[PDB]
């Protein structure tokens, strides 16, 4: 069987960026030639690896990880990046060997009133680690005056939302972006 | 330290505050481009918690130690929060001055005058009093028009101004200011870098200063219409007294525009009003802003957003909407850039296109600030970016290579006369009332013109500075300075004295990078990428930097400077000496047209 890319990239529904998900691609044949014949995607940037050997190539497993970014942060998805989805959201090694898409989604991913489902986290004590992922809501503590669990002064909750609007321009639009990593059973 | 601290905190403002001013600045495009009593409160309580918020992030940044930073960004961006603002005034007394002000907006609007010969008939300032005082040539139709102005809707202002100054100084004299005039001057104060420094009172002298270099071409100017003035209204000048009020082109006197049908140098020249052509050629408003948008990236800079060609009101509503008419260029935040102007198909709205545009490109320009710091190096940045984009506009060269005026048309050196005569009534001509103006300001909210004696120093100052005195004698109950917009309405006014020489600095240093070789009012820098990357640099920097650094990265200059404008009008200057060799050159201060 081919290896079902399908079911995240057509994916209905995407996670936010501090919550992103991953999936493991095992024992099948990867079928790379729909990502390439078609300008559908937005960026399309490969790191470690071209983007026309991995054709003819195998890996020991393939990870996709899907999530959604503003439109200006999409660069930050890239070895070495400093911004906030890079540091306290997303990072990716210094050697990461793989491919990063993204894809433009205002008709989709945001809505009239705003779409503040997509979230993203502003405040964290120490940068990401490569491949990290932080999920807790615990109050982040600026100053020295204990939180005692409620927010407030110098005490700020963590997770911020989008809230993606129609009109916003296309540097504040829904992106939706999937990292393919490579890692040394999936053939082309 | 208290740097993390505050650095962890102003991005808790940026994320917070884009999102409230976003719900506000919506607010507002929805109200000015669909008036309905339903947006009214829309456009007030989405903006009434944005105004909220930001008294809270005063208060609380007012707790971080100013002084205990270290990193220059975060300095500017905690003094702009630093500001206590209105909420400094008691409960009751905030909201009767922000009653009084709604009050002044509303009887400056709604303003209507009868006329005593036809009773049924009642006009607007505008269209209706605006259109007199711009075309009438019947000394006691436009004296009408001038007086009613100031005695029905000028004397209902008298009341509440008086009520208006004194809540307005407790508002800011709590705020460690000395008055409220005080407080607007705060606006060129620089208190950082060696070298950039400048005072709230060092913009008295500068302005003052630089206004002496302006006199030796302003009183030319003033005896050629005078002169002029003299032939539509014979029997009524003195050849040596001032220009009556009402006689100078509109409401006011703000501008000497409407005076070139009777002071043109060589009338019998075809004109420059390319207003004929756009209709014959079936251009409508998406011609207008279309080619508007080409010569932005003529130079470099980005075309429109897709969301401003389809987010923007560029024709009045048509087949259904109420619109607030006045052009205006917004920048609602997060990528949305919208211009709200009901375009007609002529040459002045065709100008007015580059000028707003102008102001998108520098609110594209500084995006990248902090959401503090995106904002004009000073008040006047703004107005002169967008000025000096419609000087390339309006300029012959310009007008043929986009097609609307014809290749052979014939650029005399008496065609050029007439178009810098018509530029000094506009540009020259708004000098001395601007500056008289706030200084007028300036001193009653200093208080040195007392309550009782407000109008009589007024115009003792418009014949001395302006060289215009009143038709008809005016004590005490009437109110001319609030008479016009923006002293009814609460807005600073030395910003359109300080936007005019910034906007002949630039033009002079953008077009030696632009490489311009003739006079300076026949420069268009259009296909000029090399000015264009000049006038970037300036653009991106917001208000980050201080406006003397700002304006240095461009000028070369820590100051403004009057050199540039009197250059732009030497070729008029000389000849105007020339044409007031038999006049008389200057005024005198006591005669008036009554007497
Ligand atoms: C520099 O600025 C000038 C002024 O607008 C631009 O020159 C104009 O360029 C257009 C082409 O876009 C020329 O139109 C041409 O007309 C001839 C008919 O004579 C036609 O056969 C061609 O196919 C073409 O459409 C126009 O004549 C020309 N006018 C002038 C006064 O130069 C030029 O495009 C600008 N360069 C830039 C922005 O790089
Ligand atoms: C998503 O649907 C499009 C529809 O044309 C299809 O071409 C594409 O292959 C689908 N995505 C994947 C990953 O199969
Ligand atoms: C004007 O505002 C009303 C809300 O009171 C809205 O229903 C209407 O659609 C608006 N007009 C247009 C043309 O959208
Ligand atoms: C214009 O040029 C003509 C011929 O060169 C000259 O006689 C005339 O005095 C000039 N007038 C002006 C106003 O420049
Ligand atoms: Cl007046
Ligand atoms: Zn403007």
């Amino acid at each position: 069987n081919l290896c079902p890319f399908g079911e995240v990239f057509n994916a209905t529904k995407f996670p936010s960026v501090y919550a992103w998900e991953r999936k493991k691609i095992s024992n099948c044949v990867a079928d790379y030639s729909v990502l390439y014949n078609s300008t559908f995607f937005s960026t399309f940037k490969c790191y470690g690896v071209s983007a026309t050997k991995l054709n003819d190539l195998c890996f020991s497993n393939v990870y996709a990880d899907s999530f959604v970014v503003k439109g200006d942060d999409v660069r930050q998805i890239a070895p070495g990046q400093t911004g906030v989805i890079a540091d306290y959201n997303y990072k990716l090694p210094d050697d990461f060997m793989g491919c990063v898409l993204a894809w433009n989604t205002r008709n989709i991913d945001a809505t009239s009133t705003g779409n503040y489902n997509y979230k993203y986290r502003l405040f964290r004590k120490s940068n990401l680690k490569p491949f990290e992922r932080d999920i807790s809501t615990e109050i982040y503590q600026a100053g020295n005056k204990p939180c005692n669990g409620v927010a407030g002064f110098n005490c700020y909750f963590p997770l911020r939302s989008y809230g993606f609007r129609p009109t916003y321009g296309v540097g504040h639009q829904p992106y939706r972006v999937v990292v393919l990593s490579f890692e040394l059973t999936v053939c082309g | 330290l208290t740097e993390e601290n505050a650095k962890t905190f102003l991005n808790n403002f940026n994320q917070e505050a884009e999102d409230l001013s976003y719900q506000s600045s919506l607010a507002s495009w929805n109200y000015n481009t669909n008036i309905t009593e339903e947006n009214v409160q829309n456009m007030n309580n989405a903006g009434d918690k944005w105004s909220a918020f930001l008294k809270e992030q005063s208060k609380t940044a007012q707790s971080f130690s100013l002084q205990e930073i270290q990193t220059p960004i975060i300095k500017r961006q905690l003094q702009a929060l630093q500001q206590n603002g209105s909420s400094v005034l008691s409960e009751d007394k905030s909201k009767r001055l922000n009653t009084i002000l709604n009050t002044m907006s509303t009887i400056y609007s709604t303003g209507k005058v009868c006329n005593p010969d036809n009773p049924q008939e009642c006009l607007l300032l505008e269209p209706g009093l605006n259109e007199i005082m711009a075309n009438s040539l019947d000394y006691n139709e436009r004296l009408w028009a001038w007086e009613s102005w100031r005695s029905e809707v000028g004397k209902q202002l008298r009341p509440l101004y008086e009520e208006y100054v004194v809540l307005k100084n407790e508002m800011a004299r709590a705020n460690h200011y000395e008055d409220y005039g005080d407080y607007w001057r705060g606006d060129y104060e620089v208190n950082g870098v060696d070298g950039y420094d400048y005072s709230r009172g060092q913009l008295i002298e500068d302005v003052e200063h630089t206004f002496e270099e302006i006199k030796p071409l302003y009183e030319h100017l003033h005896a050629y219409v005078r002169a002029k003035l003299m032939n539509a209204y014979p029997s009524y000048i003195s050849p040596i007294g001032c220009l009556p009020a009402h006689l100078l082109g509109d409401m006011w006197g703000r501008f000497w525009t409407n005076l070139y049908s009777l002071t043109v140098p060589f009338g019998q020249k075809p004109n420059i009003d390319v207003t004929d052509a756009m209709v014959d050629q079936a251009w409508d408003a998406q011609r207008i802003f279309k080619e508007a948008e080409k010569f932005f990236v003529s130079v470099g800079l980005p075309h429109m957003t897709q969301g401003f060609w389809a987010n923007s009101m560029l024709t009045e509503p048509a087949d259904g909407r109420k619109v607030v008419c006045h052009p205006t260029a917004w920048d609602l935040g997060h990528g949305d850039f919208r211009i709200k102007m009901c375009t007609k198909v002529t040459m002045d709205d065709f100008l007015t296109a580059h000028h707003e545009m102008g102001h998108i490109q520098y609110d594209m320009a500084y995006a990248a600030q902090p959401f503090l710091l995106r904002n004009g190096a000073n008040e006047g940045f703004h107005e002169a970016v967008g000025e000096i984009m419609s000087l390339s506009a309006a300029t012959p060269k310009h007008l043929k290579s986009i097609g609307l005026l014809s290749p052979d048309f014939q650029e005399d050196n008496e065609t050029e006369i007439n178009f810098l005569l018509k530029q000094a009534l506009t540009i020259v001509g708004t000098l001395p009332f601007t500056y008289m103006l706030e200084k007028w300001r300036w001193m009653v909210f200093k208080g040195e013109i007392p309550k009782d004696q407000w109008m009589k120093k007024w115009w003792e100052m418009k014949r001395e500075i302006v060289g215009v005195v009143e038709p008809v004698p005016h004590d005490e109950t009437y109110c001319d300075p609030a008479s016009l917009f923006h002293v009814s309405n609460d807005y600073s006014f030395i910003r359109y004295y300080t936007r005019t020489l910034y906007q002949f600095q630039f033009q002079e240093a953008l077009c030696q990078a632009a490489k311009h070789e003739g006079p300076l009012h026949k420069c268009d820098i259009s296909n000029s990428t090399e000015a264009g990357q000049k006038l970037f640099n300036m653009l991106r920097l917001g208000k980050s930097e201080p406006w003397t650094l700002a304006l240095e990265n461009v000028v070369g200059a820590k100051n403004m400077n009057v050199r540039p404008l009197l250059n732009y009008f030497e070729p008029l200057f000389t000849w105007l000496k020339d044409q007031n060799k038999n006049s008389f050159v200057g005024w005198s201060t006591d005669w008036s047209p009554y007497a």
